[PDB]
RNA sequence: UGGCUCUGCCAACGCUACGGCUUGGCGGGCUUAGGUGGUCACGGUUCUGUCCUGCUUCGGCGAACACGUUACACGGUUCGGCAAAACGUCGAUUACUGAAAAUGGAAAGGCGGGGCCGACUU
RNA sequence: GUGCCCAUCACCU
RNA sequence: GGGGCAGGCUGGG
């Protein structure tokens, strides 16, 4: 937008923004000690926060770091509500000046692009192009390997406001190698960072059929030797430039199915992943033999959304035949 | 910054009140819709509805189970008011749907009050 | 000190809120009367607190301040007619916070 | 005994219509009668959350006061009098609640 | 016994309620508070009778005392005259009768 | 008691005229002030019978609240109702009943 | 919000300190977001059935009944044409201005499709 | 803990 | 032999 971006801390601390940040920070969290301790004197709190940020005396409280295994062994660092609000107030001004440079085909944490617009992009870009092959790659330990330093050489060709820059650097120090997972600020800066590899695919490398979702990057081809090149070029880039090791890669013919984003996406069908099925099958079965066949309708409705995309007609018939419950 | 602290921070009082605020936010509009006649019923209903917040709040700060049971009595009376405003009020006051919605909200506050009574009772 | 100071600081709350609470339309008349009884009746809570030093009395002074902040939230929420503008809640919360601080220090001094 | 509330709720259902009827003229009496009538529910409720006979006697006092209100509202004069019928045909309803309250007092008293 | 006192206090109410409805709107808060003292003492008696703690029988006395205060207050409240001195005299006689019964009752319990 | 009330009657007789001068606008403040003023008599009286010092301190709180009302009506009420002189004169009368309340507190907590 | 410590008038429950007050009519005055769930980015051991045990570009991907792994049919995941503009991005926190880019500041151009225009469907 | 979707619930445009 | 599914049994909860 003329480039520049040189006065964002004025908009970040506009009361009308911090109130948006407040409502965004509290959205869903309204039964938490953080909201409820803040809610007390909410607008006096935001007036001391507005004026901490507007002074340059905001200092991020320490990340309360727990970890869950139920999704996957994580390393979830939470923040205090004040801190998530500062993050939300940054990421209301700063996010849309990054997420606008994000090439179309990055599907992660950006409004109006999701998991599901990605699988669809992929299928679609699989149907058109009549892709014969495809490179799927993935970044080793992505967030725990993001430079926090060549990140701030991207958070810094765009922020240009030397105070947003210093708030960005409070909320996320400019030294180390680990963007914290469980920060709004960090979902953004990881898309941005992995945006660098999108701009070594689409820009350099002239790859026009790809999709990246945060750390996973599908790259449909037609010559499997070219896609192997692309991959070597991507890995060399993301290793030398971004300090990202590529954990798994493959260059499969489109036939193995692209295990992308929870689905297995052939041109034609889009089976979901067996894990999902088995988890669901088991979840249902459990719910039945727990007498919890009413929260199962909630779960079922949920999983009927995750699977309305997938070609889960047969499987929905099958689950209706096994337990009777109204899947779709 | 450290959010402006109240003294005697009680999670349960804070949570209950935020959830009861939803009862009020549902019921206050329909307590204000009760006609001019049925004004005394309304004022008494509003004093029950808006005044339960004080019951919860005082329960929170003065940790005494007596005050928690008083909060329960108030929720019980609020449930009475729903019955009354539905049945005994003649124009309408509260549509059957509204009682069903309100009772759900009051039930949520009921749950939380119950849990809170229990955690204190131990 | 303590009770005298708290009350002089709370007088500023009253002096800010009483005007606001007298403006609340008759439609929201029960809310108003109850808000006024909360606002002008917190003085009694403070007064009783500094006539005993029973620390429960300064906790029910805190409860009253808490209820007063509820009233601010509530009066800002009521959208029939309308009452406390969001700004008024902000300003009031600052004043109540100052009384809150003093109550806190007083609770601590007794502790 | 929560049939108490549900047998009282027909006292309310009988008396409330004619209590809303009491003119502004008799407005304090009305407010106080309505607070007696609709507020006896709280007296019962508190009794049932405790089963202390004190609270049960308070419920009885309230029924007694409600009986007073009937006799008072009778001779309030002018076309606003609770008609003698209604005094008697509510005394019947209150008596039914009275019986149950009595049995409840007794059940508690002879544990 | 509660029944006797209340029937005798009903005479207070029956005398004073008319008079307490005549108190001018100017003295409207005093009036509503006097009416709430007057019809309202019945509850004090009734609670005293349907229970027993003797504090309740004192609270009934306090209420009668407050009612006596209201009479003296309303008599010469301002230029809008609320209660005529005669009315206070007549009312005080009736309140005195219920006073006597309350006294005897306090004594019988004591 | 008897003498406290006769001395407080003088407060009422001074303040009630002042409380009736508060404009309609501040009508809720007036009703609340009058309920403080005229309702302190009940506080004194109930202590008179039930001599428990608890009841006596509530009387003191009420006098204290009445002193707050003087402060409030002189300034915080925006057309400052009570003139500063009136607060001074009222405070003298309240002080006299304060003295008697103090002596009475002392007579009760002799041991 | 059955208001008004509010007036004019008229009555009469009444009450009067005889002035009124009250009370009743009768006019006027004042009066999408949120909540709650739930997807996607607990195992350990032997046992009993039951089934699978392929592929590989050597990274890995699978498989073991969702069984036609697929409602074998598509989602506007459509098909063309463009890419001027706007958007994005590099040019660039550059040229320039000015002591200093200092919370000034371009562009030509290059690259995109994210955009545009139709068709057909939505 | 963070976001994206799904369901359901209120609640008016 | 390894592997997936559903049940054995034991922890987490
Ligand atoms: N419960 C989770 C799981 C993941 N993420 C975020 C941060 C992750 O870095 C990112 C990508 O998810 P991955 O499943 O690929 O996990 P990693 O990036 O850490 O690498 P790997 O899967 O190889 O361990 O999504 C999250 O916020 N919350
Ligand atoms: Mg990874």
């Amino acid at each position: 937008m003329g480039k520049r971006h040189r006065n964002l801390i004025d908009q970040i601390t506009t009361w009308e923004n911090l109130l948006d940040a407040y409502r965004k920070t509290s959205h869903g969290k309204r039964r938490t000690w953080g909201y409820l301790e803040f809610k007390e004197y909410d607008l006096a709190n935001l007036l001391a926060l507005q004026a901490e940020l507007k002074a340059g005396n905001y200092e991020r409280g320490p990340y309360r770091e727990f970890l869950v295994y139920e999704p996957k062994p994580r390393l979830i660092s939470a923040l205090e509500f004040k801190d998530r609000l500062v993050q939300h107030a940054l990421c209301n001004i700063v996010a849309p000046i990054f997420e606008a440079g994000l090439l179309p085909y990055t599907y992660a944490c950006r409004p109006d692009k999701g998991t599901h617009a990605g699988v669809c992009h992929v299928q679609a870009e699989l149907r058109r192009t009549r892709a014969t092959h495809f490179l799927k790659s993935d970044f080793s330990k992505f967030f725990p390997s993001i430079d926090r330093a060549a990140l701030y050489a991207m958070i810094d060709k765009k922020i240009h406001c030397a105070a947003t820059r210093r708030l960005l650097r409070v909320v996320l120090p400019d030294e180390g190698v680990g963007i914290p997972i469980g920060s709004l600020t960090s979902q953004l800066f990881a898309n941005v960072y992995g945006g660098a590899v999108d701009r070594l695919l689409h820009d350099e490398l002239k790859q026009r059929h790809w999709a990246r979702y945060m750390d996973d990057i599908v790259v449909l081809g037609d010559d499997p030797e070219e896609l192997r090149a692309v991959f070597y070029r991507l890995r060399d880039f993301a290793s030398e430039r971004l300090g990202l090791k590529i954990s798994h890669w493959q260059v499969a013919p489109v036939s193995r199915g692209i295990n992308f984003l929870g689905y297995r996406i052939w041109p034609t069908h889009k089976l979901l992943r067996k894990s999902s099925v088995k988890r669901a099958k088991r979840k249902v079965a459990n719910f039945i033999k727990h007498g919890e066949d009413e929260s199962l309708q909630r779960f079922l409705a949920s999983w009927s959304g995750h699977a309305q995309w997938a070609d889960t007609h047969n499987l929905f018939t099958w689950m209706e035949e096994q337990y009777g419950i109204a899947c779709h | 910054m450290e959010p402006i602290e109240e003294a005697t921070k009680c999670y349960d009082q804070m949570l209950i009140v935020e959830r009861y605020e939803r009862v009020i936010s549902y019921l206050y509009p329909i307590a204000q819709s009760i006609p001019r006649k049925h004004g005394v019923a309304r004022e008494m209903f509003l004093k029950c509805l808006l005044g339960q917040v004080e019951l919860f709040i005082v329960a929170g700060k003065s940790n005494q189970v007596s005050k928690l049971y008083a909060a329960d009595a108030g929720l019980a009376m609020l449930r009475f008011w729903l019955r009354f405003l539905a049945g005994i009020q003649k124009p309408h006051a509260m549509t059957p749907h509204q009682v069903e919605t309100a009772q759900v909200l009051i039930a949520e506050v009921g749950r939380i009050l119950g849990s809170w009574i229990a955690r204190v009772n131990r």
